[PDB]
Parts: C-alpha cells; structure tokens; sequence
C-alpha cells in the first residue's frame, strides 16, 4: 500500500517588494554596524546575526494558508459502510454517521495567520475528526486584515542593508559573509 | 544527490566614480542550488565608499525652456501654476499663487483608481506586478473629461494613460469529459477496469483596459532620479538590482477584471487475476480552484464553492461582479523592456539605456534553466527561489521525480 | 520544440534632426520565440540625443488668419468668443466679453458619452477601441441637438460625427442539429445561439475633422526622415487605423455540442466528448454577469432579464463593427511637411505588414496549425493531441 | 556622519533639510520636528490617509528556518516626505507606502487544492 490525502488552502492580502539601495534602516541597526570591530571577532559577528537577522526578504506575500494532510489511510474507515466518494462527500453523508463516529481520527494541522477564535475553531473541528463549514474559511478569510503571515519570501543576506559611509564599510561586510558562510557548518 | 551553491568571486574592482563616491564589483554564480541543495544567498553584486581621484562635472541637468521642478523634474512653465499637479511636488503649484486654476472650469470629478495603478513595473522572475514607473497623478494641464465606468459619472484620465476604458465583457467555458474502459478473460479468471475524468472550467469579469504613452511621458521623481544613481560602466549586478527593483518591464495592455478557474483530474484503475490470487489497484485524483480580484467578503466566499457539487447561487456571481469595481487584477498585458523610460534631456542617458539592455541579458541567461540537470522518468525541470527541481504528479516520486 | 527569440543587428545611426534633437536606427523582429522557447521583447526603435548639425526652421505652423489657440490649433473666432471652448484648452474667457453665450441661446442640452467616443482607433494588434483621435469636444460651434437614443432626451452631437444615429436592431439567430445511428450507436449534437442588439452607429466626417490637441502635436514631434521608431510610436499609441464608422451595441453567443458512441470472448467499448461556452458584452456589470452566467446552464430566461440587460446597453455599449481606415489620413494639410508624414506612416505600417508575419514560425506537429501571440508562435490541437507544439498524446 | 548643508538626526541620521517641517517622524521620536511650526508643510495637500499597519511591519529579519521577535532592520516609519499611496479595495481606505517598501499590491487572491494519489 501507499495512500495520502491533501487539503491545502491560500489567503493572500497583498504582494510586498523593497529597495536594494537609497535604503534607511532604523538607528540602533546601524549602532549594532558601528559597534562591530575592525577584526572577524565571530562571537560578536554571530551576536549581530542573531540581534537582527541572518537574511531579509527582499519580497514576500502578505496573507494566510492552510494544509490538512489526512494521514488517515481510506480502508480504516471504507471497511465499515462508507464508499470513497462518500467519505469524499462527508469531507467536502448517509453511506454510519461519519460526523458522530470516532472513525475519522488522523488529520493534521497547520493554520497561518487570523484571529485566534477562528483558527481555534477550525483546528478544533480537524482534531475532532469533522469537516469545517464554508462559513468557517469565510470569517477566518475576514480576519487575516488584523494578523497577516507570510505565505512565501525571496532572500538576501543581511550584510546588504550595511550603509556605504560605515566606517571600514567593505571589511564589515566581507567579516559577515565570513560568519554567514560559517552558520551553513555550525550547525548539522 | 542533492546540489549546494556554486559560485566564483568578484574578479574585477572598478576605479572610484567621481560624482557617486564609490566603486562596485560583482561575481560569477554558476548554479543557485538544485533539488534542495542549499542556496546561493549572497549578493551578486557590491560597492565600496572611495574620496574621489578627480572632480566631479557640473551637476544641474536644466532642460532649458521647460520649468525645471524642485523634484528634478521638467514640464512646460505655465502649467505650474495651475491646480494640476505637475512636480511630483504639490508645493511648486503652491508655490505660483498668481494663476491657480484647475484643468477643467466647471467639472466636478474623480480620480481613476484603474489609472492611477495603470503601467504597473514587471518583473519575469514570476511575472510579478510593481508599482508604476509612471507618475499617473498629473494631468499635462488636460480636462480630458471621460464618464467612463458602470456608475457612468465622471472621472479625470491622468497624462500617461492614453487611453484607459471600463470594457463591460464577459466569457464562460465549460468541459466535463468522463470514461470507463473494462476487460475480462477466461481461459484461470481474469478482470479489469479503469475510469477517468477531466473537467475544465473558468469565468472572466472584464472591468477594463489600458494603453501609456511612450513619449513626453511623466515619471515618479524617484524613477527619474532612481537613473541617476546608474554607474554609467556595465556593472552587471547593479544593473541587475536596478532590475530586480523597479523590474525588468513595464506594461501597457489591459484586462483588468475578476477570474476564476477549476480543474479535475481523476484517473483510476483496478486488476484481478485468479490455488493463485493477484490483484493491483492505481488511482490519481487532483481538484483545485482560483480566484482572483474583488472584495474579500464575497471573493473569498466564492473560492471554495466552485470545486463542490454545490450548485452556486447566481447573486454570489453577482455581488463578487460589483465588488470587482473596488479590486481589480491585471489578468492579460502587452510588455515593454523598462529602459524606453529613462527620458532624452538627461546626461549619459543611453549609455544607461545600453547598460540596462545587457542587463536584461544577463537577466534572461542567469537565471536559464538550461544550466540545471535532467528530470528523471516522464518529469520536467522547475525554477524556484534559488533552486531547480521537478515533481509530477503521475506515478512518480522524489524531488527529481526518481522513482515509481 | 521550443525556440527563442531572434531579431536582426541594430540599422546605422540616423543623422541629427534638427528641431526634435535626436538620432536612431532600428532593429527588425525575424521571429518571436515559439513553442515556450525565450519570448521576445526588445526594442524594435532606440534613441540617442543630439546637438543638431543645423538650424531647425521657423517653430511657428499656424494656418494664416486663424486664431492661434494656447494648443497651437487652427480655428476661427467665432468658435471662441459665442464660449463654445472649441480650440481644445477650455481659453474662450480670453477672447470676448459681451453676449458670449453658448449657440443653443436658451436651450442648453447635454452632451452624450456614447457620442464621445466615437471614432475609436484601432491596431491590428488586438483590435482595441483606443481612445478617439477625434475631439469630440469641439463641436465647430454648433449648437447640433440630436433627441436619439432611448432616454428620450436632448444631448449635442459633436463636429466629427455626420451622425449617431440610433437605427436599433435586435437579432437572434438559432441552429441546432442532431443525428443517431445504430447496427453498436452512435448520438451527435450541435447547438448555436447569438444574440445582437445594435444601439446605433456612428459615421465620422470625411473632411474637415478636428483632431486632439495630442494627435495634432504628436504628429509634430514625427522624425520627417523615415525612422521606424517614431512613426511606430504613433501607430502604438494612437492606431494602424481609426473606425471611420461603426456600429455601438451588445452580443451574445453561445455553444453546446455531445459526440457519443457505444461498441469466451468478451469485448465492449464506449467513447464521449462535450464542450460549452457563453460570451457576453455591453451593458451595466450587475445583468451582463447575471446572464452570460445564466445562460451557459439550461435555464428557461425570464425575459427581462433580456429586457434588463440590453436596456442596459443605452448606458454602457461594446463596439460590434466598423470601417476601418488607415491612420494617416488624420495628418491636417496647412502643417509643415504634412503630406511627408503621410508617406512614411504608411511605409511605416508596411514595416509593419513585415515583421509580425505569423508565417515564417516553424510548422506544429500533427493536425495542429499555428497562431502568433505576444512573444511566442504556439498551436492548439484536435484527437487529444498535447503540449504547445503538439508533438504528443 | 555629516549631512553637509542638511540636517544632522540625534541617534545619527541624516534627513534633507525639506523633509524636516512636514509631520512624518524623519528622525525618531519626532526629533526633527523641534520648531517649523510657521511652515509645517505637508508630504500630502490635505489629503485623507491612514498608515498602512500592514505595511509597516514588512521586511522581516530572517534565519535558516526562523524570524526576527523585533520587527525589522529597516525604518518603515520613513516616507522621503512622499504621499505616494496604495489603497485597501475592501474598506476603501487609502495607505500611505513606507519608502522601504519600493511596491505594495493589494490583490484578493485564493486558491485551494484537494489531492491523493494510491496504490
Ligand atoms: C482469494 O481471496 C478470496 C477472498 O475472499 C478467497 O476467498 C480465495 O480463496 C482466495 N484465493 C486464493 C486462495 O488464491
Ligand atoms: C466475459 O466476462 C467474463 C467474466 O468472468 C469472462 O469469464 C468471459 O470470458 C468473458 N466472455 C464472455 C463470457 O462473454
Ligand atoms: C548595436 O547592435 C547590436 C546588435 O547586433 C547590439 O548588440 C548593440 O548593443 C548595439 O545596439
Ligand atoms: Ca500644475
């Protein structure tokens, strides 16, 4: 045997995309820049790394997501008096009681972004063994304008913001793509 | 297995740029990574502060008889001190108190929200839409009075749109295409069936459609001046930043509109043979839906409906079809490369221009899949952020499609 | 397979034009791409600035006793001082101050947005109703009250439309056509159904038309020295032709069609295909996306959603037909060099009869045939044929 | 360092001399804006906007699978004294974008997929 099912959702709000040059950072930045030494004191270089970021995301997308893999495989539940299109149906039905029984069990979650009411009721359905109903996706869709995740992102490493007028501006940047360049063997 | 970032350094440092201060270099990535090997982040290109080795040249670039704005603009003189906005500078209209008046004497009047996006900035990586280039809030002193629009109520076509219509049109497609397939065999017992179904649907809500000027065209003072920070040198990754930020083109054609679409594929089959019992089951099932444009409250609401056996109420249709006046997608477009924007009465223009070609270019080779290794079995090569792989959803597995 | 684009080297620098300050050459497309090979864009005309060999001529292009508007557009006092704002930039307040009034004395009367846009250009690239080379907004100043259309109502015809009138036509054309046959059987169907309303049509005047303010100077700024580029530019954003006359309306189609058959030994087969569609276009968003909805699905319609839908059209008409012709026929003689323009306009448009020629693109597999789209030849295929060159199934 | 015939930010900045007047936090905690009050110019000509809440959290600082607890290494409260707007299609209100963010597009957009294959 191998058997899956998916459900997988988008919400998306909005697509964001920023400057590569003329940019302004906020001030205690660039004092975390001017406090570095001249030297690849790596310590204090991981320290930066982690007071801010390793990368940045030169564009992503503002919204919401979903992805329900069933681990359920069919036959646990299809032996009992439900067809494939009708536990089919029940997901998304008379042939058992399929919303009642305990038979409905290995769902996953992962929910992203929303007010908290919402994602909890949905994921409290899921874990129960029940399908959410349309008028579930529509109030969590609604509340993705208070609390937006980001779907997917496009990356660069964080030596990019360092302004041009730093003081020993080029040996900064060259010690911290030599930090960046060691995290990829500090960690297994 | 898998395959890491590849990549060869610099090789090459430019001399100091007198007026700019700086120097620049930038290195030879060979392959980003491929089926999840771990990306090339770092930069393709980078720049170094330099107290200059000569003086820089005389730096006002006046357009002579035209009005040269505080933006750095320039414009026909006596419109700044009409009511229109001009300057990329409300201020400089501001400034001219003498002589005040709008475009239009008597006309009451809104602004084109589809113009005002009108000429969005491209950028090939995924087909992404930018904000405009294109200044879209200056009118060149024009009245240019159009009531287009299902309100039928007047609103002020900005100088770049040359022609911006609010098209009514619609189209529907329906397909529902189904098999069953069965052999038996008596000699031993012998049985099978397979079944299949394809389904295609979509729907298109054209609200309207878009053409820009391609000359005496009004940029965004930071377009205008985002040309004078170029290194004037081919410096191949700025030139690619350039690229990456205000895109690789800019746009004139439209539909603009709501649209949805739907796909089923399920395709199942089922063996016996029969002391010797053999048997084998295969079924592939896929579904998905789109949606795009719109309000939430009602575009949303349709997204999930369209894959059921739900039959959709007609006035949902109808309330997303009015929404879509608030929220328009670009869904068709005609692409210009985004070089025929950096205007002539500016210094060392087409040598920007040059650059800017070859940097579209390099654009187009760099980021070739043709670099990338062969998908295995009946798969094909995909691109992603700093990765090639494959994947085929047809019987086959792995990140490369390897195995069955 | 898959081909990428292809474009000819760039032609040898232009000498200096003396007025417009500039220098180009060009580069001809030899193919778009094809099959999802690399589409092309790049630019077919490119500039480089100049300061001129020689004197430009006298900058002043005013045809004689006609009153020089802030436009620079001829016209003639009488369309100025009765406040009419004929000249194209609304100056009228600077020309008389005694009895200016408008030509309708007392009985001022709406204009109409149906009659505005008449005179649409057009491109042969996606044929769309660009925005009037005509200023309908000039309306030579005559006072001009039409009563026509269905809001029974007075509104101003403007100068460059001999008429708008509202000749209303309703048509609905209908075919269907079954067979069966048996020994194994054999079921086939076709449906057809359009729908035309025709509001009106429009007729634009074939002398003395008045042009935009725009289409006028942007023909000024015309290189008079057969550079493709420019005269390119002013095709692509005013048109290859503008609609002498056409008609304003809404449409409807529609498609059903079913092909269906049905054939120890044990041996059996069965083999079947659908395929639908709606179109719809004009009137006011709320009816239109009802109904083109409403009638994919079997629905028996209430008739006023008809009734509904094309009132509708009054408001918000789609272009149907019209009478294309070519562009340069808008070049106002009494403008220096104005017949040279003529010239290499249509040279121009030639250059364009050569380049995006879909017939040099390389031949689809099987019972495929080919058709040229923004950078990319490509085909779609009959018997289950697949991919963009259809070299599968 | 220093900003030259421009002004000189407290916790060092340089912001251009005309920005400093016109109410958009240039230098934070409003220090740029000590006295102009005879000339308080506006970015906007009295124009009604809000500041875009989604906006102002973007460009997010990044790990190798994680993000940053503080919001961002760029300053989303900046504007170049700009108005230049986007606009939410779903309340009609209109956002002014922080001059980081070089594109906002506010676009609806959902998709959903249901998939199993077996054997
Ligand atoms: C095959 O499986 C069926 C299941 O009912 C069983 O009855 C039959 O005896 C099996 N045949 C064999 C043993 O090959
Ligand atoms: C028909 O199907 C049966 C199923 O067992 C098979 O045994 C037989 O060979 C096939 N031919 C006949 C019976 O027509
Ligand atoms: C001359 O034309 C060539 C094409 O052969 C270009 O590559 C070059 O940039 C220049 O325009
Ligand atoms: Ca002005």
């Amino acid at each position: 045997e191998k058997m899956f099912l998916h459900v997988k959702g988008e919400i998306h709000l909005g697509r964001f995309v920023m400057r590569n040059r003329d940019v302004v950072l906020t001030t205690t930045f660039v004092d975390d820049i001017k406090a570095l030494p001249t030297t690849y004191e790596k310590g204090e270089y991981f320290a930066f790394l982690e007071t801010y970021g390793t990368h940045y995301s030169s564009s992503g997308s503002l919204g919401g997501l979903y992805e329900l893999i069933y681990v359920l495989d069919k036959a646990s539940m299809k032996r009992k008096g439900v067809e494939l299109k009708d536990i089919k149906r029940c997901l998304g039905c008379v042939k058992v009681n399929i919303t009642s029984e305990n038979l409905i069990d290995d769902v996953v979650s992962l929910i992203r972004g929303g007010t908290r009411k919402y994602a909890f009721e949905l994921k409290e359905k899921l874990l129960r063994g029940t399908v959410i109903d349309v008028t579930d996706f529509v109030n969590w869709a609604s509340s993705i304008n208070d609390a937006p995740v980001l779907i997917s992102q496009k990356l660069s490493p964080i030596y990019n913001l360092v302004p041009v007028k730093m003081k020993n501006a080029h040996l900064k940047k060259q010690n911290l793509e030599r930090a960046i360049e060691d995290y990829i063997n500090e960690f297994s | 297995s898998h395959i890491d970032c590849r990549m060869s350094p610099w090789s090459e440092w430019s001399q100091c740029d007198p007026c700019l201060r700086q120097m620049f270099r930038s290195r030879s990535i060979e392959v980003f990574g491929q089926f999840n090997g771990k990306r090339c982040t770092d930069a393709v290109g980078d720049r170094r502060q330099c107290v200059p080795t000569e003086p820089c040249e005389d730096a006002e670039d006046d357009c002579g008889n035209d009005f040269q704005c505080s933006t750095g603009r320039c414009i026909k003189m006596r419109l700044r001190c009409n009511g229109d906005n001009d300057c990329g500078d409300f201020s400089d209209e501001d400034d001219c108190e003498s002589e005040p008046r709008p475009p239009c004497r008597d006309r009451v009047v809104e602004e084109s929200e589809l113009a005002r996006t009108a000429g969005y900035g491209i950028n090939i990586l995924g087909m992404d839409p930018l904000s405009t280039p294109f200044d879209n809030e200056f009118y060149n002193g024009l009245c240019n009075r159009d009531r287009d629009g299902n309100t039928l109520t007047y609103y002020r076509r900005p100088w770049n749109v040359a022609s911006l219509i609010y098209e009514t049109k619609g189209e529907k497609n329906f397909r529902t295409e189904h098999y069953e397939e069965q052999i038996e065999a008596f000699k031993l017992s012998y049985s099978s069936k397979k079944e299949k179904m394809f389904l295609h649907v979509k729907g298109e809500i054209h609200l309207g459609r878009f053409v820009m000027r391609n000359r005496d065209v009004v940029l965004t003072t930071t377009f205008v001046d985002d040309i004078k920070a170029l290194p004037t040198t081919y410096e191949k990754g700025e030139y690619f930043a350039f690229l990456e930020t205000y895109g690789t083109h800019y746009s004139s054609s439209g539909s603009l509109g709501g649209l949805y679409e739907l796909i089923y594929v399920l395709d199942k089959a089922s063996m016996k043979r029969k002391a010797v019992n053999i048997t084998s089951e295969n079924l592939i099932d896929d579904v998905v839906s789109l949606i795009r444009g719109g309000t939430r409250k009602y575009a949303f609401e349709l997204k999930e409906k369209l894959l059921r056996g739900t039959v959709i109420d007609v006035t949902d249709f109808v309330n997303w079809a009015s929404s879509i006046n608030d929220a328009p997608v670009l869904i068709s477009q005609k692409l210009s490369p985004i070089y025929n924007l950096v205007p002539v009465k500016m210094k060392n223009a087409h040598l920007k221009k040059q650059n800017l070609e070859r940097a579209i270019e390099d654009y187009i080779n760099e980021f070739s899949v043709r670099k990338c290794h062969t998908c295995q079995n009946g798969g094909t090569v995909i691109l992603m952020d700093g990765k090639c792989l494959c994947a085929c959803p047809f019987k086959f597995e792995g990140i490369a499609c390897e195995i069955s």
